[PDB]
This record gives structure tokens, C-alpha cells and sequence, in this order.
């Protein structure tokens, strides 16, 4: 089982530490017991008044979907002449 | 007459522009391209010739040609010379122009799509009549059927805009011609202290018999061309006529008839015929180009150079230019096919700078290739 | 007389052809390529050619170069082409127009 799951297992893992990396974004930075201050922080300022997912202004957006296009172009044109070139189809 | 254009429109682009007459010397233009705007001197031109015509290409073959066009032009500096109004195959290399500038993540080389276009074929000219250095210009860009007057292409990063000549409305094809004839009489610097000439490729498609004269004129300029297979006008007639071998006067008016119906006149037929058979007679500086059969541009473009300067001279000074090109486009199989071929003697104080920069570019089957050639 | 017509005759040899559909698609865009040149005739051997998943002998023989293609004329086309599962048809469709 050891042998034949490591694997998976390993994938498992990185997709796992996503969510757990992205928990801290919200978590506050003191630990118990002192993240009852944080806590009361956050009350306080929410009743009285991210690296991940940013917008991009139009023109920085427009050109990353251009510059995406491009590679996804040049990945198709590498898998159609790889396949081109390739022993069965050259016989 | 210098200015500056904010596209208002689908996206927010800053192009200039100059407008020029009949009248003005191509080197001040020339000057001011490299001068007042920045423009390092390229490494190949390709001038666009047809393609405003009704009947446009397929999309098929307007994508392979723009893409193939682009690669050729991102390995060195190049200038793509077009008619700078959005419509057709101009408006699409534009585009595909800008999606690689926008997708290049190194800014040292640059494909600059240059526009020269009439002023009196452009939407809104007296919107940007002004053109105020402090405050540039606003332009909205318009999509149009083929009607009469278009709007300039906002892709295109500078314009040139020829001014129509009272005694002749044909001033933007005699601009267009000597701007060619300028830049390939250029010589810029090579390395240290060496002398290499502009590359300068016309390419053509579906042309008119209108554009007849201009083309032989460019073929008069040691000019080569590049002819598409299935862009549907002249260029099918010049290749059907290449395939046959011989053209005779029949030949060549029973294929303008069978393409052309419109044109019905002897002295115009003949004239054109006359043109036809003539250019055809240089040969030496024609090219054709088929996507479905030979899928490099930078190949054709590559070849069409070489058998052109092999015509026109023996010496190995001269080969010097089309050799940097075959360097930066890494064709070695053309290079020791074509120009090592025996036919021309390299020594070592010719091959020293093609040496350097082949080593300074990364390129190790050309270094591999001067070390077995002296 | 029969041979002097000769464009409405084909031969199907299966020793060598082996395949029927085939040699059906050649006999009749042959026969209406010889009838008319017009695109709007060739509607119903393109249908037939996309039915049979021949985008081979369509792009040889009907996307040739001979005959000019619109927009219009592959709308209805493109329309049976994308219902019925046939990918090959619809990116050749995209590409000629
Ligand atoms: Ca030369
Ligand atoms: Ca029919």
C-alpha cells in the first residue's frame, strides 16, 4: 500500500497545503491566548465602520490574455510538430 | 506636419504621425523614422503590396501569413510597410503585430508596423489636423466595408501620410517605391566599423492590375519579391505563369481576362501585358510563397535574398548582410547550402564579424560552421 | 457514346479502393463539378462529404480553389456540421470563411 499510494498521497498533499496556505490570509498574526485581542480588534472596527485574486487594470489584463493566447499558441504549434515529426507518422 | 494619436476606441493606443507630399526627399523622412522617433535602423523590411481589394484572403491563409510573418520579423528589427488604414490583411498584421508586442517579454527587439497611407483615403483627418505636441490628438476607429476611405489602424505604432499630388493621384505608390529605393540603398553600421546593407523583401497579395507599373518600378530597384500561392489576382497569374515556364503575349492576356474581367481596352491590356511579361523576363528577383507546401516564411524570404545578391554580384563582401540574416534566423542548412556553396571565396577578415556576432548570439552551429570554413 | 460521356462514369475496384463511401463522394462531386461551377450546387455533395466524415476529399475536391466559398453559402452547412459531432468540418469551415 506504502509502494502504490506515496504517490497520490504526495499530490493529496500539495493540494491540501493550497487551503492550508490560504487560511492565513484571514488568520490574525497573534496566537491564543492573545488572539482575543485580535478578535476584538476586528469586532471593534467592523461595527464602528490580498496576494490572491487581485484585479488588474485593462490594459495589464488585456495584455496577460494576449500574452496567454501567444503560449497556448506556440504549446499547439510544439504538440503538432512533435506529432508531426514523429516515427509513425513518418512511416 | 508632426504629431501624435490617443485610439479611442476597443483599446487606448498612442501612435504618431507625419504628413508629407509627393514633393518631399524620402532621406528626410527616413531621417526623421530614425531620428525624431526613436526607430533603430532594422535588420529586414518587408513592404506589403495588395491586399486592399474586395475579395479578401481566407482566414486560413491571412493567420499563416500573419504568423509567419511576425516570426520571421521577432528574430531581428524589422519595419513591416503597409497601407495604414484598417481593412484587411493590413489590419490583421497590425493586429498581429501588437498581440506579439503585447505578449514579448523582452523589449530590446521590436517589429514596428509602419502605415503609409494617403490623405485623402482616411476617416476624420481633420481630427487630428491639429495634432497638438503638448495634447495629442483624439482618433475614433471605425470599422468600414471596402467602400472608398478607411480609418487608420490603430495597431500601427507610426504613420506616414503622403499628401495627393495635384498632377498625379498616384503619389502614395511613387512614395512607397522610393522609400524602398532609400532604405535599400542604406548602409548601416555592421559590428565595428563595417558596412552592411538593409534587406528590403516586397511581399505581394491579391494584387491589381493597377499596381503593375509600381511593381515593375520596384523590380527596376533590385527590389525581390514574394509571391503568395492562393492570394487570388496577379499573384495567381505570376505563379501559374512560373509554373508553365514560358509566357507569351496569349498566355498572359488569356489569364488577365479569365482573373480580370473588368479590364476590357487595347492600349491597357497590352500595357499590362507588356509589364507582365517584363517582370516575369527579370525573374531572378520573384519569389513564391506557398503556405501549403512550403510553411517558412523566414526560408522563402531567406532564399528569395540570396539568389537575388548571387545574381546581382559574385563577391563575398556582398553576402555579408543576407549571411547576418541567416545567422539571426539560425539557418544553417541555407548557409552552407546557398552561400558555402563553393561558388564564392571566404577568407578570414570576411568571416571575423560574422564570426563574432554568431558567437555573441548564441549560435553555436554557425560558430561550428566559420571554424570549418578558414 | 457511353465512354464519350465519361465524367458520369467511375470505377470502384476493391481490391484497391476499398472503401465505397469514397469512391461515391469522387463520382458525385465529379459529375456537378463538370455540371456547374457555382458553390451553391456543391451544397448537397458537402453535406454528403460532412456525413460521411470525409474532410480529406472536401478539402481536395471542393475547397479546391476553384470555386469561391461566402459566408452566406457555409452558414447552413456549418449549422449540420457543428449539430452533428463533426469537429474536422467545423475548423475547416472556420478556415475558408
Ligand atoms: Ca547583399
Ligand atoms: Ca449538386
Amino acid at each position: 500500500t506504502f509502494q502504490v499510494v506515496q504517490e497520490n498521497a504526495d499530490i493529496f498533499w500539495k493540494f491540501q497545503r493550497y487551503n492550508l496556505i490560504v487560511e492565513y490570509h484571514s488568520r490574525p498574526a497573534l496566537a491564543p491566548p492573545f488572539i482575543i485581542i485580535s478578535h476584538i480588534t476586528q469586532a471593534l472596527l467592523s461595527f464602528i465602520k490580498d496576494l490572491l485574486e487581485r484585479e488588474l487594470p485593462s490594459g495589464l489584463d488585456q495584455k496577460l490574455m494576449t500574452w496567454e493566447t501567444v503560449q497556448k499558441e506556440n504549446y499547439l504549434a510544439k504538440l503538432e510538430h512533435e506529432h508531426r515529426e514523429s516515427s509513425g507518422e513518418r512511416l | 506636419r508632426l504629431g501624435d494619436i490617443d485610439f479611442t476606441g476597443v483599446s487606448r493606443t498612442r501612435g504618431k504621425f507625419v504628413r508629407v507630399t509627393s514633393s518631399t526627399d524620402p532621406a528626410e523622412i527616413y531621417q526623421i523614422l530614425t531620428k525624431q522617433w526613436g526607430l533603430a535602423p532594422p535588420h529586414l523590411v518587408v513592404a506589403l503590396m495588395g491586399g486592399d481589394e474586395v475579395a479578401q484572403l481566407k482566414p486560413w491563409l491571412r493567420d499563416t501569413l500573419r504568423k509567419g510573418l511576425v516570426k520571421a520579423a521577432q528574430s531581428t528589427g524589422a519595419w513591416i510597410l503597409t497601407s495604414g488604414l484598417r481593412f484587411g490583411i493590413t489590419k490583421n498584421l497590425g493586429q498581429a503585430v501588437r498581440d506579439h508586442s503585447l505578449a514579448s517579454t523582452s523589449p530590446k527587439v521590436r517589429v514596428v508596423a509602419i502605415g503609409i497611407a494617403p490623405w485623402n483615403m482616411i476617416q476624420n483627418r481633420d481630427l487630428l489636423l491639429s495634432a497638438k505636441p503638448d495634447h495629442p490628438a483624439t482618433y475614433p476607429t471605425e470599422d468600414l466595408p471596402y467602400g472608398a476611405v478607411y480609418s487608420l489602424d490603430c495597431n500601427h505604432s507610426h504613420f506616414i501620410l503622403v499628401d495627393e499630388d495635384p498632377k498625379r493621384p498616384g503619389a502614395t505608390g511613387e512614395m512607397r517605391v522610393k522609400m524602398l529605393k532609400h532604405i535599400s540603398l542604406q548602409r548601416t553600421g555592421y559590428g565595428g566599423t563595417g558596412s552592411i546593407e538593409i534587406p528590403v523583401l516586397c511581399l505581394l497579395v491579391h494584387g491589381e492590375p493597377r499596381i503593375l507599373q509600381k511593381m515593375y518600378k520596384n523590380i527596376q530597384n533590385s527590389i525581390p519579391w514574394l509571391i503568395l500561392a492562393g492570394s487570388g489576382g496577379v499573384a495567381d497569374i505570376l505563379v501559374t505563369l512560373m509554373d508553365r515556364g514560358c509566357w507569351d503575349a496569349d498566355i498572359v492576356q488569356e489569364l488577365l481576362i479569365n482573373t480580370f474581367p473588368d479590364g476590357l481596352h487595347s492600349t491597357e491590356i497590352t500595357s499590362w501585358t507588356k509589364l507582365i511579361q517584363r517582370i516575369l523576363d527579370h525573374g531572378h528577383l520573384l519569389t513564391v510563397h506557398d503556405p501549403e507546401q512550403d510553411s517558412e516564411l523566414d526560408t522563402v524570404i531567406l532564399k528569395a535574398l540570396v539568389k537575388a545578391c548571387k545574381s546581382q554580384s559574385q563577391e563575398a563582401q556582398d553576402f555579408l548582410d543576407e549571411l547576418k540574416l541567416a545567422v539571426a534566423w539560425n539557418r544553417v542548412d541555407i548557409a552552407k547550402s546557398e552561400i558555402f556553396s563553393g561558388d564564392v571565396q571566404w577568407s578570414a577578415q570576411d568571416l571575423e564579424e560574422v564570426m563574432m556576432e554568431a558567437l555573441v548570439n548564441d549560435k553555436p552551429d554557425f560558430v561550428r560552421l566559420f571554424v570549418d570554413n578558414g
